[PDB]
């Protein structure tokens, strides 16, 4: 929810 | 930089646990003094080289920073795993302090981003990018002492180039991004001014998380469309005008932490005056 993978 | 593990004495009780590890509070003996601090400790589940190298790059960060407005580190130390041993913030991040103490006026918060901006001025000046600035990452000393941290995927910047270009994207805080971040994995210290833009609207927002229901993709499109997030209730109309400059499309035309800090003073003094 905070980190996002790409 | 190298510790002692026999002047180290770590508490059972955990204060918090990442996919690094864990984070414990502790004391380590100084030359006649006793100092409280804050461990982070690397999960030795698995054998992975990569957490070592980012602790240890973290570490070569923090031991080049010196400024009140940033977590100090004590040093690093090798025993039951890899530790990086930092002075203890004892109010803890400013997102949950904030969610937990509602009262806290507009002027204890506008003193605490105006350190944050000090700290960023130094960083700016230090030729360092820190790319992962939120309300997270800002510890409390006291009610009225802000200091930044979590320097994971921080950056001194080359001496030929005023920005770092990331060569594939990973596991970022996109809602913290700048477009130039997101568009052409480019961070410069003008990238780190936007994310403080972000910062400013948590703090007044009592540590509400931005953009609150949407994917970064949303949020992507969203700020591609010319829209940014409402003022906070009860937010000066002068810190929220102070935000949307932070959130400037064009980092060309975006201001550095020294306008921003600048800003922040004057107007600090003159909520001090009334
Ligand atoms: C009221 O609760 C608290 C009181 C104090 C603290 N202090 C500190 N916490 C961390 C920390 C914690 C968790 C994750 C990470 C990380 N690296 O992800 C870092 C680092 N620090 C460096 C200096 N002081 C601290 C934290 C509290 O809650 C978490």
């Amino acid at each position: 929810e905070v980190y996002e993978s790409p | 930089v190298y510790l002692d593990r026999k002047l180290l004495t770590l508490e059972d009780k955990e204060l918090g646990s990442g996919n690094f590890g864990t984070v414990k509070k502790g004391y380590y003996q100084m030359k006649k003094v006793v100092k409280t601090v804050a461990v982070k400790i690397l999960k030795n589940e698995a054998n992975d080289p990569a957490l070592k190298d980012e602790l240890l790059a973290e570490a070569n960060v923090m031991q080049q920073l010196d400024n009140p407005y940033i977590v100090r580190m004590i040093g690093i130390c090798e025993a039951e795993s890899w530790m990086l041993v930092m002075e203890m913030a004892e109010l803890g991040p400013l997102n949950k302090y904030l969610q937990q103490n509602r009262h806290v006026k507009d002027k204890n918060i506008i003193e605490l981003v105006h350190q944050v901006s000090m700290g960023m001025k130094y960083l700016e000046e230090s030729n360092f990018v820190h790319r992962d600035l939120a309300a997270r990452n800002v510890l409390l000393v006291t009610q009225h002492y802000a200091k930044i941290s979590d320097f994971g995927l921080s950056k001194a910047l080359r001496a030929d180039e005023n920005y770092y270009k990331a060569q594939t994207h990973g596991k970022w805080p996109v809602k913290w991004y700048a477009p130039e971040c997101i568009n052409y994995y480019k961070f410069s210290s003008k990238s780190d001014v936007w994310s403080f833009g972000v910062l400013m609207w948590e703090a007044f927002s009592y540590g509400q998380k931005p953009y609150r229901g949407m994917k970064g993709s949303e949020v992507t499109a969203m700020l591609e469309k010319g829209e940014r997030m409402g003022c906070p209730a009860g937010c000066p109309r002068e810190m929220y005008d102070l935000m949307n400059l932070c959130w400037t499309y064009d980092v060309e035309n975006r201001p550095g932490f020294a306008a921003v800090e600048l800003r922040l003073r004057n107007y600090y003094y003159d909520v001090v005056n009334h």
